[PDB]
């Protein structure tokens, strides 16, 4: 039915700049916004402002060094700092930018918000998609992401749910995140990403867990080219049988955007509604979800793959024409909600995809 | 005994080679020294024997720092873990903290230059620059509405107190970087004079603040509509050749792929394939046909037909007996051999010229049906689209381009074989016609590009059918057996006819025993007909 | 290749005033062919990879479990015994070719290996 989904949103979000030509642009957010607001989704919903994390919810995870580190660097004082910068991987691909310390507060603290607003039962369904950094590790900054707050929201969520399970649909392998909770059974990690030749170079098949935690992280592994009729013939029967056998109490769902078509780094063909079908499967059934941000270089696609999704969860239908905005421009020539995909080959026979679900069935059944 | 000379006899002869035998022998020689158990070792022979059932029973009746996955390390014991402040119960007893995974890679950043067309590059680049100009607008945007909201705020209160109002970093805004980074882009060196000016007396100094940003803005806006004008008929030149990742490619690998000696190689190929299975004795049976290929509509074959003899009228080479023969090899024999004019068979035995004659015809057939089948799709998703866009209340649930009506959408595939026909001719030009086809049928226009060429190479096959001896004595050899019924028809008479065809087979290989041999079936079956070709 | 960049960056500055088993060139399965050790096709299916140890072709997808990408370096087919070693991890590499080579001299041994096969063979022990 017809349900409560709470939004997170802080305003200036989108005039953090990460640097000229960096494929990062949290400009995305703010166009996604706009849109949600001339679709007139703003009434069914109900939006907030995202507290700022202090450094104390981050050390939860994150060692008080690097988080010190944080805190500290700045544009004008990066010669004080080169061997800690080396230290902590900030530099060339995670560069030190103007209020970088305050980005990653409202990203957490969207995150962390919302899991504490699901904790309460005061709703089902909490949206941040400033969130969705799930490339950090504890004491360094790697894939542009400098806070992993999809752990401190995980961690948040341990405090009344005896099992939390994590979906990520970003093309990229979210190994912050698989690392953070490698050894436990509380948290079960499911991936679908490129593995090859591609960042970060983990996710491997065989890759399930260690110690206690043995078959809680599930890979799947995938090529260049794959579309919506294999991603869909494949993430629904993978995530019923991993309900069935985990039993989770709560869902976190990253909706990374960077697996679709076109994207500036991105390989895959999937396009807005086949992206989508994911978080209507996971809808389904009927669980406390946290919805996240992540990955996407394309920024319109962007915009317009979290705009129908956040449509989709509020279980409301808005039309393939996209209304007037203040990004009208980054629309064109077609000004079309919905997509169209490439011709480029699907590498992804059908054998290999029957190979790994068949594998990674068999992993699934050795959970008590 | 001899049984087990038996099984090492077949098992060498089966693996072909003496480096995997002998592998298999180090195998059961490692076992023989007593470190191998039974278990373990039908565990490490089920690779070698995996494929033969009867050999894997036959074998079993004669029987009767620590690192974990691909990618994680352990951490070392004695290292000095970096303490947190705020490790909760829940935090010591699920956090890990003994694998570190090393990413298992090195190549910094190459994207997806492999798959990115030169026209997805522009889009890309026009992006950046549009986000550029946005963002700058956007950060001023906003500093100026924040100066506004605190001028505003100063305005209200008595003029005894308004010197006595500080600013601090934020300078009214919620943020300690952006109003300064904003004041900074628009003052460049004289930004701390003006900053600490509107810490210290904000009163007197921010409306001229204001007023200076109001004025960059203004400028900023118009500058941003000129770009804004340039950046269209980009979108417009780049859009459709970006999604279109196969054309570049395909047109040359089709102008090699429909080569003669290509054709040739791809049933010897697979005749190879099939010689070696029967020399390793594998369960295969020798009566399955090489390639295998579908036709699933007479209407396309009439289409395919109207479109070689449309060609071939206008041929200045070929005489009036030679375009009347033409006439009656494509529009009377070809339908009778698929028999336009179940389980029931026909059975042709053809040279290399009629093979090539065959699979050109066939390629060109399925690609009129793809589009065919794609125009029709195109129809029906616009006609469900706008069915179910009329039915929206929007937000209640709680300029651009005129896109084609339905009849354009239903008469695409007529004016895409009016379009064939004046590439044919060559009234049009090649790149308004692949202009036209990519605007047509979006991401699967690439598949009629190179089709004149195509029709072009089986116009020649036809010629050549009429000049070479052969082939006429084929045809004729076809229709002396099929008057008596041998070649081709009911599917149970085959036991019945069964000689009778082997006679006709028989006198294939006295009339072409210097040449290669095919054998052609053409099987109806609920509207559809598979043509089986196999190679003797 | 005119790009807009440098316009709008000048409009935006501050007034700073201070071998055989592939496919031929032109593009032909190679002939006579070689087949992959669990399909027994060639190349025009899908690209074969050859093990360096052995001469077994196998394809990406015939493999169990299937290889995602092309393997840059040296690959190990499935198909010989260093897997049933490498069950010990904690030995080097040194060791293991040593006592592989400890069999490398008398490759043949054929009466030696059918007689220890048929000594293990009998069903009562000695
Ligand atoms: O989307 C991501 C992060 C992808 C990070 C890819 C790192 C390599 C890279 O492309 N770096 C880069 C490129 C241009 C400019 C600066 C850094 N995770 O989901
Ligand atoms: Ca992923
Ligand atoms: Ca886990
Ligand atoms: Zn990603
Ligand atoms: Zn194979
Ligand atoms: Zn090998």
């Amino acid at each position: 039915g017809k349900k409560k989904v709470c939004y997170y949103y802080d305003g200036d979000i989108g005039n953090y700049y990460y640097g000229q030509g960096h494929p990062m642009k949290p400009h995305r957010i703010r166009m996604t916004h706009n849109l949600l607001l001339n679709y007139g989704l703003y009434r069914k919903m109900e939006i907030y402002r995202p507290h700022k994390a202090t450094a104390e919810e981050m050390t939860k995870y994150h060692s008080d060094e690097y988080i010190k580190f944080l805190r500290s660097i700045r544009p004008d004082n990066m010669s004080e700092y080169s061997k800690q910068m080396q230290r902590f991987n900030v530099g060339e691909d995670c560069p030190v930018f103007d209020g970088l310390f305050e980005f990653c507060q409202l990203s957490t603290g969207g995150s962390v918000a919302g899991a504490v607003k699901l904790n309460r039962q005061q709703t089902d369904m909490a949206v941040n998609w400033a969130g969705g950094l799930h490339h950090a590790k504890k004491s360094e900054a790697s894939g542009f992401c400098y806070v992993n707050d999809i752990v401190l929201a995980i961690l948040e969520l341990l405090k009344y749910h005896q099992r939390v399970l994590y979906i990520d649909i970003d093309i990229h392998h979210g190994d912050g995140v698989e690392e953070a909770f490698y050894t436990t059974d509380r948290v079960m990690t499911v991936s679908f990403h490129k593995y090859g030749e591609y960042f970060p170079g983990t996710g491997d098949l065989r890759d399930i867990g260690a110690g206690k935690g043995k078959y809680y992280a599930v890979n799947f592994p995938m090529r260049d080219g794959i579309d919506d009729e294999s991603y869909g013939q494949i993430f629904k029967p993978i995530i019923s049988k991993v309900m069935e056998m985990y039993q989770p109490s709560a869902v976190v769902l990253q909706c990374g955007a960077d697996s679709l078509s076109g994207d500036r780094l991105g390989c895959f063909n999937l396009t807005v509604k086949g992206h989508a079908k994911c978080v209507e499967v996971v809808k389904t059934f009927n669980l406390p979800l946290l919805m996240l941000g992540g990955g996407g270089y394309t920024i319109r696609n962007v915009a317009r793959c979290w705009t129908y999704e956040t449509a989709v969860a509020l279980d409301c239908e808005i039309p393939n024409e996209l209304p007037y905005n203040d990004y009208f421009e980054y629309f064109g020539p077609d000004f079309k909600l919905h997509i169209s995909p490439s011709n480029m080959t699907n590498q992804n026979t059908p054998e290999y995809m029957e190979k790994i679900k068949q594998r990674l069935f068999e992993n699934l059944r050795m959970l008590p | 005994t001899l049984q087990e000379f038996s099984f090492f006899d077949k098992v060498r002869r089966v693996l072909k080679s003496q480096e995997v035998y002998e592998n298999f022998l180090r195998c059961i020689a490692l076992f023989n020294q007593e470190l191998v158990s039974g278990s373990e070792l039908l565990q490490l022979v089920s690779p070698f024997l995996g494929k033969f059932p009867e050999l894997f029973a036959q074998f079993k009746s004669f029987l009767g720092c620590k690192r974990i996955g691909s990618s994680y390390r352990a951490l070392p014991k004695t290292y000095q873990q970096p303490k947190c402040s705020g490790r909760t119960a829940i935090c010591k007893e699920v956090l890990n903290d003994t694998w570190v995974s090393f990413p298992s890679w090195s190549e910094d950043s190459t994207f997806v230059s492999s798959k990115k067309t030169p026209y997805e590059e522009q889009l890309h680049r026009c992006e950046d620059e549009r986000f550029e100009l946005d963002v700058v607008l956007e950060t001023n945007l906003a500093t100026i509405r924040v100066l506004e909201s605190v001028q505003k705020k100063l305005s209200r209160m008595a003029p005894e107190d308004q010197e006595k109002f500080r600013l601090d970093d934020s300078l009214g805004g919620t943020s300690e970087v952006i109003q300064r980074r904003a004041i900074y882009r628009i003052y460049g060196d004289k930004a701390p004079e003006i900053i600490e000016s509107l810490k210290k007396n904000p009163v007197t100094a921010v409306p001229v603040v204001l007023k200076r940003l109001k004025a960059k803005e203004e400028e900023w806006r118009e500058a941003q509509q000129g770009f804004n004008k340039i950046w269209r008929e980009q979108y417009e030149k780049a859009y459709l050749k970006s999604l279109d990742h196969q054309a570049v490619n395909f047109k040359q690998n089709d102008t090699k792929a429909l080569r003669s000696k290509s054709l040739l190689n791809e049933i010897e190929s697979v005749y190879d394939e099939h010689q070696e299975q029967h020399s390793e004795g594998r369960s295969a049976p020798s009566s399955e046909p090489h390639l295998i290929f579908v036709y699933e509509d007479r209407q396309i074959l009439e289409d395919a037909a109207a479109l070689i003899s449309y060609y071939v009228k206008r041929q200045p080479a070929i005489q009036k007996e030679d375009q009347g023969t033409i006439h009656q090899l494509l529009h009377q024999f070809v339908p009778s051999l698929f028999f336009s004019q179940d389980d029931v068979y026909s059975l042709f035995f053809a040279n290399n010229n009629w093979y090539f004659f065959l699979r050109l015809h066939q390629t060109l057939c399925s690609r009129l049906l793809k589009i065919y089948r794609q125009a029709q799709k195109q129809l029906l998703e616009y006609r469900t689209e706008k069915e179910r866009e009329k039915l929206l209340c929007e937000g209640r649930r709680e300029l651009r381009l005129k896109q084609p009506s339905e009849v354009e959408l239903e008469e695409y595939y007529p004016a895409f074989l009016d379009m064939v026909r004046s590439l044919l001719e060559g009234s049009i030009d090649p790149t308004q016609y692949e202009d036209t086809l990519r605007e047509m049928f979006t991401i699967h226009a690439y598949v009629g590009f190179t089709m004149d060429k195509l029709v072009q190479n089986i116009a020649r096959q036809l010629h050549h059918l009429v000049s070479d001896d052969v082939c006429l004595k084929v045809v004729e050899l076809y229709l002396n057996e099929k008057k008596r019924g041998a070649a081709g028809g009911n599917l149970s008479s085959r036991c019945v006819r069964a000689a009778r065809e082997t006679s006709y087979q028989w006198k294939a290989e006295r009339c072409m025993a210097d040449e290669n041999c095919f054998k052609v079936m053409f099987l109806q079956r609920k509207g559809q007909v598979i043509m089986t070709i196999e190679l003797l | 290749s005119g790009g807009l960049m440098e316009q709008i960056q000048a409009l935006l500055a501050p007034p700073k005033t201070d071998t055989q088993h592939e496919l031929d060139h032109n593009g032909l399965v190679p002939l006579p062919v070689k087949v992959c050790f669990t399909c027994n096709r060639s190349c025009r299916v899908a690209p074969l990879i050859q093990c360096d140890y052995c001469p077994l072709l196998f394809h990406m997808d015939c493999l169990e479990p299937p290889l995602t990408a092309m393997p840059l370096g040296r690959w190990m087919c499935p198909n010989h015994i260093e897997h049933v070693v490498l069950n010990q991890k904690n030995m080097t590499l040194s060791n293991r070719c040593q006592v592989f080579d400890r069999f490398q001299d008398t490759v043949s041994q054929h009466v030696v290996k059918v007689d220890f096969l048929n000594r293990i063979h009998k069903k009562h022990p000695p």
